Parts: structure tokens; sequence; C-alpha cells
């Protein structure tokens, strides 16, 4: 015998690469509402149907926090944000000198908005109208050189002007689908209860992941795929405590959210063809903007949570802890429920210590008890904390009501020589990456990459 | 796992088969290799890639020989070093991306060897086509 | 009408000669298919799909056989249910554009059909040269 | 000069050398041909246009015949009134560079006839093989 090359093409190998992805929509958004809808306008509309092709034999390294993709999630978020807020009002004109009052002097509740007018320009160029609207204090800040007068501006006039987003733009998180391009394919994880990273032992192949709601929020996640059969842990590595951990839940939590009193738009006209919104007043009742859970059903996830992230920490009893300090953007959970921008105080959700008896001191009795979380809310974001970012929501008239099911948990560990028996776990201020990443896990993209070479004994036919 | 109307065009669904058993399959690669403000740009760059891609194994294929055959003998002996199992393993045990991690040694040295395989065979046809 | 230095420069130009008389033109239309700010994103995108258009009629002739052959024959035998019709009304009767009319049912039969036939020749040589 | 690892891939190197000479070098020129905010639009034009032009080659070089094989034989006679040396001046005293001074005249007439020699050549087969 002797052994000869043969060349053969479309052979099925492969290689990591890092490539541009492309989004590819469910197409329902594809009348108007494809440049309405945030996180849509740059997609294809497309039936991007998930394949069918268990790999069989194959073994394939997964990996969750050196992944890539995560990154061009990231980028096209931001890429597509700023460009959506181009063609909107910029507020320039209206850093004028407020001049303000309390709404009805009184509590918290209602001293939250104070009452506030100023000249604004009309259309005539020489001509400054008197005007008035209603702002949360968080928006407003004393303007200084003067005795503690009514006098203030808006929190931004030092840093960037802000525009208005534009009132047909709807930021509810419709699914993305992300596909690979030609050449390039998508493998997953079929294996599930899977730990972030080593060898997963049951793959396919798909060109298009399945329909990935961008939802932001920070402390817990909202409306995420559930785990497969258990509550899942992940972190990039848990001996460092500046690790995140993800406490990917097994069920649904609920929770509900509102702002519960009623108010009422008013348009301010801005020079040419340009409108501002403001809140103009509150019908009736003031009531406060609160978020309520079942607290049984958060308690027995607490337990269950509990008992899994002991088994990274045996023996020792967990503190649960409110977080440790910050703006509101740090120390709160925070939405965008109906198109308003929540702030709530989380501080007596994460409360307690629980420890390895870990019984069910729920009974099976009916129960209504429900927790109950203070909110603020805000109009002027500065987004992803981008000072050019920035933006005014334009206010929503009636009342927000809104709910959801939730959640991977972003704890972060605290704990140290106080130790012993136990420690701390506390609610993060995640990255956008984080809330992506709680999708994106099961994922890796590869290179095609045919035209092998082997010996077969054959010789050409001269 | 393997059916010839999908198996590729969601790419790689046969590789865990062992080499003798994928080779019934390569069309279905073959023929999925080439489907279809700033994202304009995005998917002009993604394309125009794809393409060049294509092209360049192509154009390889042309210049070893064979122009566009999918599986074809080359007149160029397997090295001793290169030898270092049966022919049995290879056809009969391995997967695809299991060889791969083989032969991703050295393999530039094929190309040159099959690259000149070719011009020798074409001098020799030119004087039997000058002599016919 | 018919001329082979502009028939198919313009395109389409033989289109009522009859299936027959038309084969002669074909290379008119084969040397055609690839002739040559926001407005820029419009003419690439015209480009690059011309560019893919050809490519992959390249690849699927490469598949079936012929590599670059502009006719060829393929061991698949003309079934009853589609020979409803004697050569003569094909050859000498129908124009192209009549005959797509009726081969428009059913094709992606026949394209299973090529590349299977395809699979099997290549097979089949791999022996004989392993033998050679 | 001559040296196959990098002749052709700054392209031309064997430019001085004789046109027996230059070619055992070709492969080189060949394999070169296809490497690879408003600066994207003119990257993506520098690319789609070599793409183009790279495949309006390959398609004359098919219609003609040889699809793929770099050098071929042809069945159309040299003219008289191109006929104007020795063979001997033309393989092994000029370049192709000064040859192409001459042949620059002309060129689609040869054309004309290497297209037409194949369409009589494919007609003629496609008789043959109606009796295989
Ligand atoms: C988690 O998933 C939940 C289930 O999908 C989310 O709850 C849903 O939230 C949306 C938020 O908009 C509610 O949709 C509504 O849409 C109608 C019609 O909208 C059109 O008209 C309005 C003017 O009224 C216009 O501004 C829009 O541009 C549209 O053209 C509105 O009239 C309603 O007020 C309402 O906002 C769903 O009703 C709601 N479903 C449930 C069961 O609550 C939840 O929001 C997700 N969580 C997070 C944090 O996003
Ligand atoms: C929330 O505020 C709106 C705006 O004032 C209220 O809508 C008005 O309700 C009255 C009584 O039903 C109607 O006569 C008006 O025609 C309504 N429209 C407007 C534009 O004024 C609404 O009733 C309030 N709802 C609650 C529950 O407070
Ligand atoms: C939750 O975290 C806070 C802040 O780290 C803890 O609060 C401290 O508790 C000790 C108890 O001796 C006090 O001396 C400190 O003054 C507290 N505040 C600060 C800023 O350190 C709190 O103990 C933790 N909760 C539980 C129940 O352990
Ligand atoms: C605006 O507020 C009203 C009154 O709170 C909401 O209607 C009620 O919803 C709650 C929670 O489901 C119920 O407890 C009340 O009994 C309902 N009241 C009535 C009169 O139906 C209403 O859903 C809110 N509107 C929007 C658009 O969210
Ligand atoms: C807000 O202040 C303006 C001052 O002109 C007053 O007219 C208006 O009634 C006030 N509105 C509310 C709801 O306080
Ligand atoms: C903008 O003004 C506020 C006034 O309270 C101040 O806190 C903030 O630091 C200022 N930022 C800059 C960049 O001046
Ligand atoms: C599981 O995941 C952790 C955190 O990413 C990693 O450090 C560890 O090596 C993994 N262990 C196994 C057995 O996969
Ligand atoms: C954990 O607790 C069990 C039961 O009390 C005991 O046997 C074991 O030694 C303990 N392990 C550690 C690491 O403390
Ligand atoms: C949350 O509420 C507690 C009282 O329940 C209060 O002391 C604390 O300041 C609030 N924290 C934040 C971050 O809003
Ligand atoms: C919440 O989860 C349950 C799981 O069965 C599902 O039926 C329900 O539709 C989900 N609701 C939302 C708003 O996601």
């Amino acid at each position: 015998e002797n052994l000869w090359v043969t060349v053969y093409y479309g052979v099925p190998v492969w290689k990591e690469a890092k490539t541009t992805l492309f989004c590819a929509s469910d197409a329902r958004a594809y009348e108007k509402e494809v440049h309405n809808v945030w996180a849509t306008h740059a997609c294809v509309p497309t039936d991007p149907s998930p394949q069918e092709l268990v790999l069989g034999n194959v073994t394939e390294n997964f990996n969750m926090w050196k992944n890539d993709m995560v990154d061009q999630m990231h980028e096209d978020i931001i890429s597509l944000w700023d460009q959506s807020l181009k063609p909107c009002v910029k507020l320039t004109p209206l850093c004028v000198t407020l001049i303000c009052s309390d709404a009805t002097v009184k509590t918290g509740t209602v001293e939250e908005m104070k009452n506030c007018s100023f000249n604004t320009t009309t259309e005539i160029r020489d001509k400054e109208k008197k005007e008035y609207a209603l702002f949360y204090k968080p928006d407003i800040v004393p303007l200084s050189e003067t005795n503690n007068t009514s006098e203030y501006r808006l929190i931004n006039c030092n840093t960037s002007a802000c525009t208005q987003a534009c009132p047909k733009v709807t930021f509810e998180p419709i699914p993305i689908h992300y596909c690979a391009p030609a050449g390039y394919a998508i493998l997953k994880c079929n294996d599930e209860t899977f730990n972030g990273t080593g060898p997963c032992s049951n793959v396919s192949t798909v060109q298009c992941t399945h329909g990935i709601r961008p939802v932001v929020s920070t402390q817990l996640l909202l409306n995420g795929s559930l785990a497969e059969k258990e509550i899942v842990i992940r972190s990039e590595n848990l001996t460092n405590n500046a690790k995140i951990i993800i406490v990917h839940l097994h069920t649904p939590v609920e929770i509900v959210c509102t702002r519960p009193n009623n108010n009422t738009r008013k348009s301010v006209r801005i020079g040419p063809g340009q409108t501002f919104y403001a809140t103009g007043d509150i019908i009736g009742d003031i009531k406060q903007a609160h978020c309520n859970i079942s607290e049984e059903k958060w308690n027995d996830t607490l337990q269950k949570v509990g008992i899994e992230l002991q088994k990274h920490f045996p023996n020792k009893t967990i503190k649960y802890n409110q977080s440790a300090g910050g703006d509101m953007e740090i120390t709160t959970h925070s939405f965008n429920c109906g198109g308003e921008f929540f702030y709530c105080n989380t501080s007596n959700l994460f409360n307690g210590t629980y420890n390895g008896t870990y019984i069910s001191t729920n009974s099976s009795a009916n129960s209504t008890s429900t927790i109950t979380l203070q909110c603020r809310i805000k109009q002027i974001i500065n987004m992803w904390q981008g000072v050019g970012r920035c933006m005014y929501a334009p206010p929503i008239a009636g009342n927000i009501t809104c709910r959801s099911n939730i959640t991977g948990l972003l704890l972060t560990r605290d704990g140290g020589t106080n130790s012993n028996e136990t420690e701390t776990f506390r609610p993060a201020g995640g990255d956008m990456r984080d809330n992506w990443r709680s999708e994106l896990y099961k994922y890796k993209v590869v290179k095609i990459e045919p035209l092998g070479v082997a010996p077969t004994r054959c010789k050409r036919r001269v | 796992a393997v059916g010839i109307g999908a198996v590729f065009l969601g790419f790689l669904g046969a590789a865990g088969s062992t080499m003798g058993a994928a080779s019934m399959t390569l069309t279905v690669q073959a023929r999925n290799l080439l489907s279809g403000t700033v994202w304009g740009i995005k998917q002009l760059q993604a394309r125009v890639l794809a393409v060049e891609r294509y092209l360049r194994d192509q154009q390889l294929l042309g210049i070893w020989g064979c122009s566009g055959k999918l599986i074809c003998c080359t007149n160029v002996p397997w090295n001793s070093s290169w030898s270092n199992r049966n022919l049995s393993e290879i056809w009969d045990n391995m997967t695809w991306l299991q060889w791969d991690k083989e032969i991703s040694n050295y393999t530039q040295i094929i190309y040159g060897l099959l690259e000149e395989s070719q011009n020798q065979q074409e001098k020799n046809e030119q004087d039997l086509l000058a002599l016919d």
C-alpha cells in the first residue's frame, strides 16, 4: 500500500471567531411601529424560527463571561438609542430661571411635585409668554447667588442639553433574535443546568437565537426566561467578592407597580414648530407611587435561593441585606413601566437572615401578606451614565399600572473576618451587560472552516 | 441529527458521524456557504466578506486541482511524519473536527506541494497537446 | 431581433425564436448577467445582489454537474408525469418562455434528482481512482 | 526578481524575464487578485470592483474554454496578419509586456473567434452524447 493526499470541500469543521451578528425581528412591529419601537428599527422583518439540529456525538467548550456577543448587544443598543434621539427637540431654550413653590405644601407624597413658572419664547422671537408646569424634585435644583429663595433650574443645564424623547418612540422591550451571517453558525447548549463555563454535552446549531427582550433594569431582572428544572447560580469567580452572582430563578415571582395619582399632560410651544410636554395638573387624589410583591412567595424564594447558595458556602447561615449606599441609580431597583422611569427602594425587600434548616414557614392556608416598596419617579435621565446620552421623558396622562414576572437576582457578596457562621448578600448595581448575559450564556458563535485534506490511497487519472 | 434536506442548512449537523460517513453530506454545506443608516454598512460589510471567503476557497481549489469537484485525488504522496495512523482509524474512527486537530499542524506544506503538482502537470499536458 | 453581438447585451432578444433556435445565443446572456451619501448605498446593494445572484447559479451548476459548461446531460431520466409532449413540440414549437409555464411546476423534484445523481458519480469515481 | 513565494504577492515581479520563463509563475498572480463614516463606502467600492473584475475574467475563460486551466489550446489558427514573428522571438526574446504592445491591437477579433469556437464544439459534443 501507499497513501496520497485528497482534497475535500464542504467538510464540517469550525473555529471561534468575532464577527458582527445581525438582528432579526418577529416582524409584528413592521406596520408604522418599526421606526417607533426602540430596539427594532435597526432589524430585519423576519420569521427567524430557531433550527432543529442536535449535533449528536459533539462536546463543546462554551463560556458566559469571556463571551464577545454581549458587547455586540451593548454597542448595538447604545448606537441605536443615540440614533433615535437625533431628530428630537433639544431643551436648550428651557434653561431659564424657574420660579417655584410647593404644589400644596404638606408631606413628601405631594411635596414631591414643585409648581414652577417661567418666561417661554413664543414663535414670535421678540415675545416671551409667562408659563407654568409641575416638576418632580429630583429634576430640579436651587439656583445659587440668592438668599434661599424660590429660584431654581433644571438639573442638567450645567452639563448638557437633553433632547425630549420624540413622543412617537416606544421603549417597549420587543424581542430581538440575534442571527449569524452566512459562513458562520451559532451553537447553543441543550444540556441545561449548565455552569457558565466548561464542556457542554448536548449541543445544537441554530442560525438565530430565541427572542431576547432588551430589558434594562438593576437589582432585579424582569421578563427573563426561567431556568429549566432548578435555581441556577452563576458567577465569573465566587472567591473574589467583586464578582456578581446571577441567581437565575426556576419559578416566576410576580411584581405589580403603579403611579396611582392621575396626571394630565400639557404642551408648551417653544420657537417655531416644537412642543415641550409637561405635567399640568393632578386630578383629585395625591396617593403615592408604589410596587407590590406577595411576601409569601418572595419568602419561599429567599429560602430556596438560601439552600442553593449555601452549597458554595456550606454549613454557613445567609444574610440578605440592603444595598450599601449611593444615588437612586445605584441604590434602587429601576424600570420603564408605561414609559415612566421608576426608582424603587428595595431596602425592606432584602431583609432578614436564613439558615440551613430552611423550613416551610409559610403555612398551606391562605394569606394576603404583601410587601410594598416606596418608589420615586424622574423625568430627566442621564441614560447608562452618559451625560451626552441624557433625555427628558415626556409625562403620560392618566395613571400607570404595570405587571411582570421577575428576575435572576443580581447579588454581590459581602464578607470577611466578621463571617464565621455567616455572610451577607446585597443587591448589586449591575451593568446593562449583566441583564443580556443572563440570556446569552447559552450561545457561542463559530466560523465554519471547510477545505479539509486527508489520505485515501488514490491517484490522479494521469 | 443528520438529514440531507437541512443538516448543513443550519450548517455543521453531521460533525459527530466519523469521516467516512460524513463524506456523503458535503453538498449541503457547499450550497449553504452563500445564503442571504449605519446598519446598511454592517450588512454590506458582512455580505462582502462572505463572498470573498467563498471565492478565495474556489480559487485554491482551481489552482491545485480540482476546479469544482468536491472530492479529488492529487498526486502528492503522504509523508511518513504525517502517517501516524492506519487508514481505518481516519475513515472509520475519527470525526472531521478531531482529525483537524492533527493536520492543523504543517498545513501550508501540503498546499505548497499541491500547487506545484499542478504546474508540472500543465507543463506536461502542454507538450502532449503540442505533439497532438 | 436576433444578433449575437447585442441580442442579450440589453438582454432577452431571442425570446420568440422557439427553443431549438435559441440554443445558439446563450453566451450573450451568460456574458452580461455581471456587467457594470445614501445613493452610494443604493448602488452597492444593487451590485452585491447581482454578484450573489450570479454565484448562486455557478454553485448549483457546480453541484449537479456541469462546472461551467452552459449545456450538459445528467443521468436523470425524464419522468412520464412531465413527458406530456413529443420532442418536436419542445425543440421546434414552444419558446423558452412558453416552456417555463410548464416546468415551473415541480422544479425542486428535478434539483433533488440532479444533486444526488452527482454524489453517486463522485463516489463511484473515487473507488476507480483508488484501484488505479 | 522571480521567486514563487512573493513575485506576484506584491504583483508583477517576473515582468523582465521573457514570455517562456514567466509561464512557470502565473499561479502567484491569480492567487493574489482577490486578497483583502464615508471611508467605509470607499473601502466597499474598492472591494466590490476587485470582485467584479475577477469574476468577469472567469466568465470569459468559461465561455471560450477553459474554466480553470490557467493555460489552454483553442482551435483558432493564428492569422498571417498577426504572425509577424517567428515563435522563437515570442517565447525566448520578448517580455509579456513588450508582446502586449502588439496584440493590444485588434484583440476583440480573437475574442470573436474564441467564443464562436466553443459554440460549435458544444453543439458537436451534444450530438455525440445524444448517441452515448
Ligand atoms: C413584562 O411583561 C409584561 C407583559 O407583556 C409587560 O406588561 C405589559 O406592559 C405594556 C407596556 O406598554 C402594556 O401595554 C399597553 O399598551 C396599550 C396600547 O398602547 C398603544 O396606545 C398608547 C396610548 O394608550 C400609546 O402610547 C402606545 O404607543 C401604543 O400605540 C396602552 O393603552 C396600555 O396603557 C398599556 O401601556 C401591557 O398592557 C402590559 N400587560 C400587562 C398584562 O400588564 C411589562 O411591562 C414587562 N415589564 C417591563 C418592566 O417592561
Ligand atoms: C383621570 O383624569 C382624566 C382627565 O381629567 C379624567 O377624565 C375625564 O373624566 C370626566 C368624568 O368621567 C369626563 O367628563 C371627561 O370628559 C374626562 N376626560 C377629560 C379629558 O377630561 C378621568 O376621569 C380621571 N380618572 C380617574 C380614575 O381619576
Ligand atoms: C446590613 O448592612 C449594614 C451596612 O453595612 C449593616 O449596618 C451596620 O451594622 C452595625 C451593627 O453593629 C452598626 O454598628 C453600623 O453602624 C451599621 N451601619 C454601618 C453604615 O456600618 C447591617 O448590620 C447589616 N444588616 C444586618 C441585619 O446584619
Ligand atoms: C388607573 O387606576 C384605576 C383605579 O385604581 C385602575 O383600575 C383598577 O385597578 C385596580 C388593580 O387591578 C383594582 O383594584 C381597582 O378595583 C380597579 N378600579 C376600577 C374602577 O376598575 C386602572 O386599571 C388604571 N388604569 C390604567 C390604564 O392602568
Ligand atoms: C401652579 O402655579 C400657577 C401659578 O400661576 C397656578 O396658576 C396654578 O393654579 C398652580 N397649579 C397647581 C395644580 O398647583
Ligand atoms: C452641576 O450642578 C450641581 C448643582 O447641585 C452639582 O451638584 C454638580 O456637581 C454640577 N456639575 C458640574 C459638572 O458642574
Ligand atoms: C463552574 O463555574 C465556576 C464559575 O464560573 C467555575 O469557576 C468552575 O470552574 C466551574 N466548574 C465546573 C466543574 O464546571
Ligand atoms: C458541616 O456540618 C456537618 C454536620 O454538622 C459536619 O459533619 C461537617 O464537618 C461540617 N463541615 C464544615 C466544612 O464545617
Ligand atoms: C429605604 O427605606 C428606608 C426605611 O424603610 C429608609 O431608611 C432608606 O433611607 C430608604 N433607602 C433608599 C436607598 O431609598
Ligand atoms: C409568567 O410565568 C408564567 C409561567 O407559567 C406564564 O404562564 C405567564 O404568562 C408569565 N407572565 C408574564 C407577564 O411573563
